[PDB]
């Protein structure tokens, strides 16, 4: 049968984890970097840390032409450890309304990276483990998790084309 | 209504992710 969602959600805190850290380093030239961000589950030159560094590259070109907009929008809505999960929570359910594809999980990574360094840079509390949980269960109960199992897991995102 | 517009944008990256994935 397919990997169990179990699987998935393990492999999601390693993609998701690096995805973060790689697209800190990316991005540092343009915030501080929470500490916590070099604290990765696994070697970052496992399978799933490889899949995180390729959808931080994939997505760099992209995320810089919205920085200017998500950054007013969060400053906006002021993200706190205090309220984080119920603003995750809903742009979470919102962003998957219509179903599931590739680009709404890989961007749940994306909002993932905002919203914690948001919480960090502004908010003065490193909230990554948090999100990191946020993320993972977030798609373990919305049937991401099964989706992308059923798909072969993680390594599905970079073999579309 | 304010998290309906980030919402809104996420989902305007995520079409624009899976345009470049596919």
């Amino acid at each position: 049968g397919s990997m169990s969602e179990e699987q998935v959600a393990q492999d999601t805190e390693e993609v998701f984890r690096s995805y973060v850290f790689y697209r800190h380093q990316q991005e540092q030239e343009a915030a501080p970097a929470d500490p916590e961000m070099v604290t990765l589950p696994l070697q970052p030159s496992s399978t799933m840390g490889q899949v995180g560094r390729q959808l931080a590259i994939i997505g760099d070109d992209i995320n810089r032409r919205y920085d200017s907009e998500f950054q007013t929008m969060l400053q906006h809505l002021q993200p706190t450890a205090e309220n984080a999960y119920e603003y995750f929570t809903k742009i979470a359910t919102s962003l998957f309304e219509s179903g599931i594809n590739w680009g709404r999980v890989v961007a749940l990574l994306g909002f993932g990276y905002r919203l914690a360094l948001h919480v960090y840079q502004h908010g003065l509390t490193g909230f990554l483990g948090q999100v990191t949980r946020f993320v993972v269960d977030f798609m373990l109960h919305h049937s991401i998790a099964r989706w992308i199992a059923q798909r072969g897991g993680w390594v599905a995102a970079l073999n579309l084309g | 209504s304010y998290i309906d517009k980030i919402a809104d944008l996420i989902r305007k990256v995520a079409e624009e992710i899976n345009s470049k994935l596919e």
